[PDB]
């Protein structure tokens, strides 16, 4: 259908905050021209992960109605969404980087991370590509992931639900406009989130194989 | 306290 005036306001707010996304030229130049080693590659990944969290915190705080929620809840939502948001955000790097991806992919495959973890996540990046999601879709999807009622340790789940549902309605409308031909597009995006949820177990296993780590990463990931 | 860094970042600006 067509977005309501309130819905239009919500999308722009999400769009403005999301498009503040940054990739320090410093991180970009490391992947392209840097010591190609398992140790060096792992370090680059950590820097990117740390950078994402800083971006993620800014996007999360700016989220409409996020400031309303309980302070414990805000941390709980932020802690809950970190792995899923990071993988989705990393997935979005088909549009953003072009040469670099081959280097980035190789560095990721040589990080010393086990092969089993690599296949599913890369499959996800390839799988996510099929959707050919717009930037607006990525922003709405990330916000929905962040604003999850289901997250552990939430004192007031219902309050989180109200914020999340408006996003879903907006995202659903976007699918029709962006992809009028496919009526199953909204369902497909939701399905990916289910595939996204898998990574927390996968991410948790990766953590267990010690390799480093940044102070910000440790708090969010509950390291030690 | 626990999660001081996250709270500080959240309460930023
Ligand atoms: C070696 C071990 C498995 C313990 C490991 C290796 C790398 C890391 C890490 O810092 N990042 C990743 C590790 C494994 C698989 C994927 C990643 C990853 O995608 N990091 C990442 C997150 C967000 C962004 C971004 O959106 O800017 C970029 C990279 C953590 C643990």
């Amino acid at each position: 259908m067509e977005l309501t005036p309130d819905q239009q306001t919500l999308l722009h707010f999400i769009m403005d905050s999301y498009n503040k996304q940054r990739m320090p030229q410093e991180i970009t130049n490391k992947i392209l021209k840097e010591e190609f080693s398992a140790e060096e590659n792992f370090l680059i990944l950590t820097e990117m992960a740390t950078n994402h969290v800083q971006v993620l915190v800014e996007f999360t705080k700016k989220l409409p109605g996020f400031q309303t929620l309980d302070h414990e809840d805000q941390i709980a939502l932020l802690k809950g969404s970190a792995v899923e948001a990071m993988f989705l955000r990393s997935a979005e790097i088909f549009n953003k980087k072009l040469g670099h991806s081959d280097l980035l992919e190789e560095r990721i495959r040589n990080s010393g991370i086990s092969d089993e973890y690599i296949t599913p996540m890369f499959s996800f990046y390839k799988s996510i590509g099929e959707l050919k999601m717009t930037q607006e879709e990525y922003a709405l999807l990330t916000a929905i992931v962040i604003l999850s009622p289901d997250r552990q340790y939430i004192k007031d789940r219902e309050a989180v639900e109200k914020l999340q549902e408006p996003l879903l309605d907006v995202l659903q409308k976007l699918c029709k406009i962006h992809q009028p031909e496919n009526p199953q597009h909204f369902a497909c995006l939701l399905g990916r989130l289910t595939e996204l949820r898998t990574f927390n177990h996968h991410h948790a296993e990766m953590l267990m194989s010690w390799r480093k780590f940044t102070p910000l990463l440790c708090e969010i990931w509950d390291v030690q | 306290k626990e999660n001081a860094l996250l709270r500080y970042l959240l309460d930023k600006d």
